């Protein structure tokens, strides 16, 4: 007797955070390369 | 949000990001966008590998969830972030050329790679319950994996052309 984890609701949410998403671009993390500038100099 | 989820990039395939993002952006380079290996395609090959690689398998609920959830998404999600600017030109080319070419094709590995990049800001915006969360972070590691295993087969960086001066301008 066990309910399985349940993936419908999690791609609803997804889907439903990326229908949200404007067209922006596309970034990679710090990590990775960071194509951020940070706002100082001041 | 109480829990950022943190998808976790496969270290095997951060160099590959890195030369992709670089080969892209800084390179100038572009391969002929017609993906003989689209990504539903890429789907089929995950959804028929869990059931070849294990014997008793009846997680296809989740697995037909999954590639439906993801196909969706991809193509929800097609032309927002899923691109750099530097992709904008084939965006622009596949619509304007193909108004009836699906967003979750024409487009290889390498989009639904980029994919998994911006989903892990992504996940920070859905509060996924343990459950789902560990399962899922499974499903996608075991995507990761098998995109991982075939870094040198699967993905190419050797075809690429330096896109030309005047497609330059249909990007910047």
């Amino acid at each position: 007797d066990y309910v399985q984890p349940q993936l419908r609701r999690p791609f609803e949410l997804l889907i439903a955070a990326a229908m949200e998403r404007n067209p922006t671009q596309f970034q990679l993390p710090n990590e990775l390369t960071c194509t951020t500038a940070l706002p100082g100099s001041s | 949000s109480n829990a950022e989820v943190k998808v976790k990039i496969p270290e095997e395939l951060k160099p590959w990001l890195v030369d992709d993002w670089d080969l892209i952006t800084r390179q100038k380079q572009l391969f002929y966008l017609p993906a003989k290996k689209n990504v539903d395609s890429i789907l089929e090959d995950y959804a028929n590998y869990r059931k070849s690689r294990g014997n008793t398998d009846n997680k296809e609920y989740a697995v037909n969830e999954v590639v439906a959830g993801i196909k969706e998404y991809f193509n929800v999600m097609l032309g927002t972030q899923l691109l750099y600017k530097f992709e904008r030109p084939q965006y622009a080319e596949i619509l304007a050329d193909h108004p009836d070419a699906p967003m979750s094709q024409v487009y290889g590995a390498p989009h639904l790679l980029r994919l998994f990049v911006r989903i892990g800001a992504m996940l920070a915006y859905t509060p996924l319950d343990e459950k789902s969360l560990a399962l899922l972070l499974n499903y996608l590691h075991d995507f990761l994996k098998y995109l991982a295993k075939n870094s040198a087969t699967l993905f190419s960086a050797s075809d690429y052309e330096v896109a030309p001066p005047e497609y330059h301008r249909k990007a910047v």
